[PDB]
């Protein structure tokens, strides 16, 4: 259900409480600790992120490498956290490479 | 290196790969012969016009007075004609 | 070893140089064509050109064509070939008309196989291409004469 | 003398190449 | 503001057999293209016009007859090794043109030096309709 | 030479410049979105016209639109 | 076997299903009733 | 380093919970439908293993499971039609009498009137006249009663079944390991001398033991109830010997080396069987003893694990010269890593092959009763002939696959392919060529002569009365192929095939089974079409495979796929690129050049091979014999051959080929139909379907799983299968109606 989220960020690490049903990047919205985004679509890298620990539902999730989504990189406007996740953000250029 | 900004033609390669550059072979007695008997046909509107209206000149000609051993369309028909399915 | 090799060492020209391309004895009748010869007059070349052309465009017209049989018309085919000859030296003169101008240099190429200058080809200009012109004409028509001259039996009229 | 023999050879030979070589000369010509 | 670098003749190229898809007569009487990047050693590499070559270790120097073939295969080292490139355009003149990255940093991160070209400031619905531009020879979408 | 004109409904994500093929694109800065970035197409001399930057945009309607004009060598695609 | 249920009802193998079912009454009508151009009962 | 078993013991679960989630082999499927285009893509991607995952080892445990599965509905459709033999046909009648009773094993239940298509085939029934000529083999066989068949689709049915049972136990139980796979010197070993030269021994085996004396007794006279059953021939073998006395000795020759006393059933005859029309059974026999020993030899060249053998890597690497430079070294490395390149080099060798079949079955009946079986011998060249080429085309498929997918000369880098690719232009070039010239030197022949036959100038002509082009090289070699039998072939008797001539002619039941076929003008402007047609197709094909990854007009082709639509409309346009379009293209061509051949052999063998002969001995020809003087014309084969023969389909309207008049009017409806997907595009389609949307929801009736126009690639799949599917299926119903109705 609403499992507990963690962000690492150059803001620091905070937390907030949100359904499973949603996206990241609208609940990160909510509490109000702000992320990078452009598309709100899943077709660019602005949100780009990778995980500490659990993973992240990436079932709607495009344009991305037959790889990014089984060695760490995550869009979070896409994506449903199945589990009490711990992440990163502004991850887009080392992403980038 | 292949690459020499100031030959550039070097570096893109504009040989003549075939050419000779020897001197003539057909000694002059021929060449004298040729290169005055050939001239008056190397003028390009000249030739153009005179190549043009010669050969026009010799397809009327042949064709006006062409004999019948040659073209049939000449010799004319040498039979009754059939009459069609109702007429004729 | 190996046989193929860039052309002139340089691999990023878009050919190569064979047995077939770059052969001495290949490499030295190429050299001694008319099309080859770059420091001879264009009308001498041209000359060699109608001459060779007229003589081969004979016999075709004459043993294929519609009254090969007939030889009340057999044999004075070579109308024909004169035709022929008449129809592509226009044709050659309007590809020089336009291809040239009297007043701008000749687009041959300048460099020769090891890199030494040359003095432009000058067949490739607008003033001896209609000299190279008047010359394939020439032995054109005379060329068609002489093979048509020679209807004396010989293995195959 | 026959009325065809000349108006169909010039009308079928001579008048397309004389209208192609002109053609020809006019639109490969840079003004 | 980002001096260019410098064209370097006498950089070696790779080593290649030859190909029959390299320059033609247009490198000869309009344009052609050269590549230049550094390859820490020797290695093998597709040619964007044939088969394979061997980058030698030091600068590299290539010929190409179209801005499109040198920008594939910058992208291919770029991405695929960790290879920084730079290509150019010389004229049968003998004249140089460095003509990418052109400002010295790549174009999909914006740098504060840069101005706009193409820019409409409107939604592409806010377009005229061709009758209000008709017998002018403006464009509807020039606004 | 093709047009290629940008739209202010950008939003700035710079996949149409990830995508041309012949380097037309280009990011400048801006103020109207939250990437203070826009799209801008410095170099159209030498656009091919395959529209790849289109079929990149996620906009609703295109922020980037490729307008086929004149022809010429570049434009062509010509190697001789 | 609940999910042998659902594939059953997946849209090939119910189409599939609905027309043979169909095919065979069709059939069968025809095979009583043949050869008819009218409605010939009232 | 040595050969052993290596396998993984539950790789995979049995269960149904991935049946109900359609599309569990790739994640975007997977993940649902949101348009109908989904619904395409699901079947589209189905078999595309390699796609699906990235684990050489997953791909080839699927490609062998899906083999068996393959092996299975083999097996269920010969259990079919053993089972028909048996149950619905009149094969004992025509075994009584094969010269008038016409086979049929396919009877049909009276519906709708459909009853009609059960037509008077002779012998007391009533049904379909097949094709296939299975008769024909299983008289061929020894095969006398209908209970030989039912237990042969027993047989058949039961190994049908074990067939799907390992094919579900190697992929969910016993599932072997790559290395097992990627051993290729022990898998020819076996194929060479354990598939095929085990293979034809046993089959050589049951020749000598029943098909030969049975088929003896049935042409000795005797009523095929009457005679003794095959196992009779094994336990008594006084019965063999009165047929065949050299089987009193009994092996001892075998081993005694006298092997001439067994000249009694292992000839070298050649030639037809003057009461059967077919090929003598002692020379079959024969020859799958000699095929059999020789594959049974070439099963033992490589090394697997005791040293002795030939290693392929030292083969490969051995070949090498001034021209090539390293060539060779390197191919063994691909070709034990990428399945798209074996199943290449596969197709192009099997559809060859197939076409080869086409040809010598032909020309050297081997079955009894098949010569003088028109029907039979025209189904079976056409059918032959259009499977090869779709092989053929599948070949250049998987190559450009190769191409785009596999071809790396960072870690695989092979000499010859890099040459060749480094001369693509050149080579392309010439083919083209080639192909502009043969073009213009044969179909323009056929337009000289049509327009000098329609300007009353017949003595101006490209024939054998006017101006003649005679094959000598043709007509040398079969001269030299019927004085061959005594002179360049001491031991044989008569010559390989009755076609190459000696003025022998072989005639069953008052039909003409074999004569010399004459070579003509008519032959040489015919051949030359041919080699026109090939040369295009191959043209087309090899530009499709050698461009995949890379052009002058576009330099990055490979990171666009295998299959895409375009690069956009720039460039001056850039549609039909990719390699895809290229085998797209390509099938066109090879249905215009089968079409051509089947159209030339069909009309050739009823003009001068076929007929009917007389007692005093004169041929009556189907046709009248009108190849020679109406084939070289393309008025003659519009009218002499389409205008003429297609009289017999367009009027059986009310007879039993009926079925065949009905097909005829689908097929031209089919073909017609693909027009629309061929000539048209999706942008039209999806305007269109917008405004029906808006219908549907104007009355709350709209799907949810939002329609969509096909896709560009889907378009040209859809246009080219339905045209293709039209095309054949038109050329199959004039083919059996015409030469069902004559005979
Ligand atoms: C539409 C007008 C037209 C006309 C009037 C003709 C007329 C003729 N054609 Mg022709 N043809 C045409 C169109 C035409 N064709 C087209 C469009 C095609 C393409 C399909 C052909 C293809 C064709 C072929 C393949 C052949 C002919 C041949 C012939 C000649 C056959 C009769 C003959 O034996 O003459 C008498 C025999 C002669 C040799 C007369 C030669 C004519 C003079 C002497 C040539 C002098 C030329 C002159 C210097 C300049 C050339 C033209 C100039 C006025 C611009 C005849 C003069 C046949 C032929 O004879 O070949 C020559 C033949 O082989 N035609
Ligand atoms: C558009 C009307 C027309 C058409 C379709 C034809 C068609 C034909 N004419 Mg005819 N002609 C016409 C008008 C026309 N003519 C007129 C008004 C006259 C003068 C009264 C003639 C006098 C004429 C003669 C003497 C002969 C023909 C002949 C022929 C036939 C041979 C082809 C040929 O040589 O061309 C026609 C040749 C000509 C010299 C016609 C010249 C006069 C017309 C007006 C030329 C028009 C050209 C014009 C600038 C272009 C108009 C544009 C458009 C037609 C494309 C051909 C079927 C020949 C024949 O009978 O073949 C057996 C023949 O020898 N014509
Ligand atoms: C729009 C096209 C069309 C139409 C209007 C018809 C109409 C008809 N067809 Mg036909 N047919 C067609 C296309 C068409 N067909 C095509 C394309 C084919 C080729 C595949 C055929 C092949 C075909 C055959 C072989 C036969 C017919 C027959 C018939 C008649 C059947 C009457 C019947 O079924 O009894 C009554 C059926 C019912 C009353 C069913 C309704 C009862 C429901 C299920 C119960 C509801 C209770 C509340 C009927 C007049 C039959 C016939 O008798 O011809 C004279 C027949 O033999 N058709
Ligand atoms: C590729 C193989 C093949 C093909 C094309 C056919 C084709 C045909 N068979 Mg046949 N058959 C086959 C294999 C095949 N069979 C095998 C292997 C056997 C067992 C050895 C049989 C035994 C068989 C019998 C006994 C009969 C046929 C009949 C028929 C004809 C009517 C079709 C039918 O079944 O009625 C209607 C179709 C149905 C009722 C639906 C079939 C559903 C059944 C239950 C099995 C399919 C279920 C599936 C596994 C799921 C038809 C032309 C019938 C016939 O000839 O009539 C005169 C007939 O009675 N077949
Ligand atoms: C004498 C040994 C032998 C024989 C007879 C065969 C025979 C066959 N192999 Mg095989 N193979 C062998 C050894 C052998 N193999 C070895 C040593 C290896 C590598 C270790 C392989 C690896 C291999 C692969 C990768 C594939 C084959 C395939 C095939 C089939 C090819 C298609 C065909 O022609 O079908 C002809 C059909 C018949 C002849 C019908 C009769 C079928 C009989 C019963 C086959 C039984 C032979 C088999 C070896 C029995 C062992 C099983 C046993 C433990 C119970 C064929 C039946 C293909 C395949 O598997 O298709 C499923 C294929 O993909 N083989
Ligand atoms: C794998 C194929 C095959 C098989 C299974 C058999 C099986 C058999 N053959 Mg044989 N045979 C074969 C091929 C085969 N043959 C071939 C190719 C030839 C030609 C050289 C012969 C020629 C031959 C002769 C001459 C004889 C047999 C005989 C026999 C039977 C003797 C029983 C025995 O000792 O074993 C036996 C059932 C003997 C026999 O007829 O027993 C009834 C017998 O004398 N065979
Ligand atoms: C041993 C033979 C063989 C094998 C194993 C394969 C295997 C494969 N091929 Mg291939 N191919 C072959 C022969 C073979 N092919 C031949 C002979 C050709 C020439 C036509 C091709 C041309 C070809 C192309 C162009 C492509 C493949 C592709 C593929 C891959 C995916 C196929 C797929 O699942 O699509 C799904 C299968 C279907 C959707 C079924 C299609 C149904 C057809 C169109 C209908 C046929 C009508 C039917 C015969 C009669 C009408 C019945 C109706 C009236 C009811 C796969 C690995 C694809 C690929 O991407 O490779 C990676 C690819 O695009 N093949
Ligand atoms: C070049 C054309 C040619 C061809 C295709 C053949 C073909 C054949 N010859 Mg032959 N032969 C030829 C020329 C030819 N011959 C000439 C010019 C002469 C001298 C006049 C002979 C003399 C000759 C004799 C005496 C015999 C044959 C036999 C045979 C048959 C068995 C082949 C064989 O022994 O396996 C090949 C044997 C090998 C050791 C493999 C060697 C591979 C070759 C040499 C390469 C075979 C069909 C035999 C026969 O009659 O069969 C019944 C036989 O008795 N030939
Ligand atoms: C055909 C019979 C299908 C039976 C079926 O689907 O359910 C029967 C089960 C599905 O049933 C499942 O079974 C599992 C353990 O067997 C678990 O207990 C699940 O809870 C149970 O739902 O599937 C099978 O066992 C059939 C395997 C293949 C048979 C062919
Ligand atoms: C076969 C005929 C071709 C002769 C190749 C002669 C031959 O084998 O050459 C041999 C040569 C390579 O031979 P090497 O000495 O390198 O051999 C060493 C390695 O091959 C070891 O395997 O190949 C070439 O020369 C390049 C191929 C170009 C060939 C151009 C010919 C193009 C078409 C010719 C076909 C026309 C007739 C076909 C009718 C069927
Ligand atoms: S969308 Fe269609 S018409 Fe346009 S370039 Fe692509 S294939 Fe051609
Ligand atoms: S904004 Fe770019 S992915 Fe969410």
């Amino acid at each position: 259900a609403s499992y507990k989220v963690k962000l690492v960020t150059p803001d620091g690490t905070q937390e907030f409480e949100c359904p499973s049903d949603v996206y990241i990047l609208d609940h990160a919205e909510e509490v109000g600790i702000d992320l990078p985004y452009s598309c709100r679509a899943g077709s660019c890298s602005s949100c780009a992120g990778k995980v500490v620990g659990g993973e992240v539902d990436q079932s709607d999730g495009s344009f991305l490498d037959d790889e990014q989504i089984e060695a760490g990189f995550v869009l979070t406007c896409v994506a449903y956290p199945t589990s009490d996740v711990v992440i990163e953000t502004h991850k887009e250029e080392d992403l980038t490479a | 290196v292949y690459f020499d900004l100031e030959d550039l033609g070097n570096t893109t390669g504009q040989w003549d790969l075939y050419g000779s550059d020897a001197p003539s072979p057909y000694n002059s007695l021929q060449s004298k012969f040729f290169e005055t008997f050939a001239a008056p046909f190397t003028k390009r509107g000249l030739l153009l016009k005179f190549l043009i209206l010669g050969g026009g000149s010799t397809l009327a000609y042949f064709s006006a007075t062409a004999s019948g051993d040659i073209l049939p369309i000449k010799k004319g028909p040498q039979l009754p004609p059939q009459l069609g399915p109702r007429l004729g | 070893y190996q046989v193929v090799q860039p052309i002139n060492g340089d691999p990023f020209i878009g050919s190569l140089e064979t047995p077939v391309t770059s052969s001495p004895l290949v490499a030295w009748y190429l050299s001694n064509l008319p099309g080859y010869r770059t420091a001879v007059n264009p009308l001498l070349r041209g000359i060699e050109v109608g001459l060779a052309h007229g003589f081969l465009l004979v016999g075709p017209f004459v043993k294929a064509g519609p009254l090969r049989n007939t030889e009340i018309a057999g044999q004075a085919g070579s109308l024909a070939a004169g035709g022929l000859v008449v129809i592509l030296s226009i044709c050659l003169t309007i590809y020089g008309i336009s291809s040239f101008n009297e007043g701008d240099p000749s687009t041959a190429p300048s460099l020769t196989l090891t890199g030494r200058k040359k003095q432009p080809d000058q067949l490739q200009t607008a003033d001896g291409w209609a000299k190279f012109t008047g010359g394939f004409f020439f032995g054109g028509i005379s060329g068609v004469i002489w093979a048509f001259f020679l209807l004396y039996v010989l293995d195959l009229p | 003398i026959n009325l065809p023999s000349l108006f169909v050879p010039l009308v079928g030979l001579l008048f397309p190449a004389v209208a192609m070589a002109s053609l020809f000369l006019h639109v490969e010509k840079r003004l | 503001g980002f001096t260019p670098p410098e064209l370097d003749p006498n950089t070696p190229s790779p080593i290649f057999g030859g190909s029959t898809g390299g320059l033609l007569r247009k490198a000869q009487v309009e344009e052609f293209y050269v590549i230049t990047w550094e390859s820490p050693k020797e290695q093998i590499f597709e040619m964007p016009t044939g088969g394979a070559a061997i980058m030698r270790e030091g600068p590299n120097l290539l010929k190409l007859a179209r801005k499109e073939q040198c920008l594939a295969l910058g992208t291919r080292l770029r991405s695929k090794y960790k290879i920084k490139y730079q290509f150019y355009r010389v004229f049968p003149s003998g004249e140089v043109q460095y003509l990418h990255p052109k400002d010295g940093v790549y174009p999909e991160k914006v740098n504060p030096g840069r101005q706009g070209v193409g820019v409409n400031f409107r939604s592409i619905g806010k377009n005229v309709s061709p009758i209000e531009v008709k017998f002018t020879g403006k464009q509807p979408y020039d606004l | 030479s093709h047009s290629v004109k940008i739209y202010d409904t950008c939003i700035g994500c710079t996949q149409c410049v990830r995508a041309c093929p012949t380097d037309v694109l280009e990011m400048i800065p801006w103020g109207g979105c939250k990437a203070k970035q826009i799209a801008s197409a410095p170099r159209t001399e030498d656009c091919v016209g395959c529209k790849r930057c289109e079929s990149a945009c996620p906009t609703d309607f295109l922020s980037v639109r490729v307008y086929l004009w004149h022809e010429t060598t570049r434009s062509m695609g010509l190697a001789y | 076997m609940r999910d042998l249920k659902t594939y059953l009802s997946v849209a090939p193998v119910a189409s599939t299903l609905w027309f043979a079912a169909l095919a065979g009454l069709l059939i069968e009508i025809n095979r009583f009733f043949p050869d008819a151009l009218t409605f010939p009962f009232f | 380093p040595e050969v052993k078993i290596l396998v993984d013991r539950d790789p995979i679960k049995t269960s149904f919970e991935q049946w109900a989630k359609p599309g569990h082999f790739s994640r975007t499927i997977a993940k649902g439908p949101d348009t109908t285009t989904w619904i395409w893509n699901l079947h589209a991607d189905a078999h595309d293993f390699d796609s699906h995952t990235s684990d050489l080892e997953e791909i080839s445990r699927k490609v062998f499971s899906a083999h068996f599965g393959q092996l299975s509905i083999i097996f269920l459709w010969l259990s079919g039609m053993y089972f028909h033999g048996a149950r619905f046909s009149n094969y004992e009648a025509w075994l009584n009498d094969p010269t008038h009773i016409r086979p049929s094993a396919q009877v049909v239940w009276p519906i709708v009137g459909q009853e009609i298509l059960n037509g008077d085939v002779g012998g007391g029934f009533r049904g379909i006249q097949i094709t296939s000529g299975f008769f024909q083999i299983w008289r061929a066989s020894g095969i006398t009663s209908e209970l030989q068949l039912y237990c042969t689709a027993i047989g058949a049915l039961v190994f049908a079944a074990l067939m799907l049972f390992a094919g579900w136990f190697h992929y969910h139980k016993a599932a072997p390991k790559l290395v097992w796979f990627q051993d290729v010197e022990s898998m020819l070993n076996h194929h060479l001398a354990g598939l095929l030269g085990l293979g034809s021994l046993s089959w050589a085996g049951h020749q000598v033991h029943v098909s030969l004396p049975i088929n003896q007794f049935l042409n000795a006279g005797v009523d095929p109830k009457e005679i003794p059953l095959p196992h009779e021939f094994i336990l008594n073998r006084d019965l063999l010997a009165q047929l065949y006395p050299s089987f009193a000795e009994g092996a001892t020759p075998f081993f005694t080396l006298n092997w001439s006393k067994y000249a009694d059933f292992l000839t070298f005859r050649g030639g037809l069987d003057p009461l059967t029309g077919g090929l003598w059974l002692t020379d079959i026999a024969h020859h799958h003893l000699a095929i059999a020993i020789l594959f049974l030899i070439a099963g033992h060249m490589y090394r697997t694990n005791w040293g002795i053998g030939h290693g392929i890597k030292d083969i490969l690497e051995a070949h090498k010269g001034p021209f090539t430079g390293q060539g060779h070294k390197g191919l063994y490395e691909i070709l034990t890593t990428s399945w798209h390149a074996q199943l290449s080099i596969n197709l192009a060798m099997l559809g060859s092959l197939t076409i080869i079949v086409a040809h010598h079955m032909y020309a050297m009946p081997p079955y009894p009763y098949l010569a003088t079986d028109y029907g039979t011998q025209l189904s079976l060249f056409t059918h032959h002939m259009w499977i090869g080429g779709f092989l053929i085309v599948g070949a250049a498929a998987h190559a450009a696959i190769f191409m785009v997918r596999d071809y790396d000369p960072t870690t695989r880098y092979n000499d010859l392919l890099d040459r060749v690719l480094r001369h693509r232009d050149a080579i392309i070039s010439h083919l083209n060529w080639v192909c502009i010239f043969l073009g213009f030197h044969s179909f323009g022949l056929y337009i000289h002569n049509d327009t000098m036959s329609a300007l009353g100038r017949p003595q101006d002509m490209f024939s054998d009365t006017a101006i003649q082009l005679q094959p000598v090289f043709a007509q040398w070699i079969q001269n030299t192929h019927a004085l061959a039998p005594g002179t360049t072939a001491p031991g044989a008797t008569t010559s390989t095939s009755l076609t190459w001539g000696g003025g022998d002619l072989v005639s069953v039941g008052g039909k003409v089974a074999l004569l010399p076929i004459p070579l003509g003008t008519a032959d040489f402007l015919v051949h030359h079409i041919h080699a026109f047609t090939i040369h295009v197709t191959v043209l087309i094909l090899l530009k499709g495979v050698l461009f995949a990854r890379s052009s002058r007009l576009i330099p990055d082709k490979a990171n666009l796929g295998f299959r895409f639509p375009c690069d956009g409309p720039g460039r001056g346009g850039t549609c039909q690129v990719s390699a895809w379009d290229h085998v797209f293209l390509g099938l066109f061509w090879m249905y215009n050049a089968i079409s051509v051949v089947i159209f030339h052999f069909s009309w050739k063998m009823q003009s001068d091979v076929w007929g009917s002969i007389n007692d005093q001995g004169v041929v009556t020809h189907i046709t009248g014999g009108n190849f020679a003087q109406s084939s070289i014309t393309i008025n003659g084969w519009l009218r002499d051959f389409l205008w003429a023969q297609a009289s017999q389909v367009i009027q059986s309207y009310g007879s039993s080929l009926s079925a065949y008049g009905l097909f005829f009017l689908g097929a031209h409806f089919v073909w017609a139909f693909s027009l629309m997907f061929l000539f048209s595009g999706r942008g039209y389609w999806q305007e269109l379907i917008e405004s029906i949307v808006w219908a549907h929801n104007k009355l709350k009736v709209a799907p949810a799983t939002q329609p969509r126009a096909l896709s560009i690639v889907q378009g040209r799949a859809v246009g080219v299968t339905h045209y293709l599917l039209g095309g054949i299926a038109t050329t199959w119903a004039f083919f059996l109606a015409r030469i069902i109705a004559v005979g």
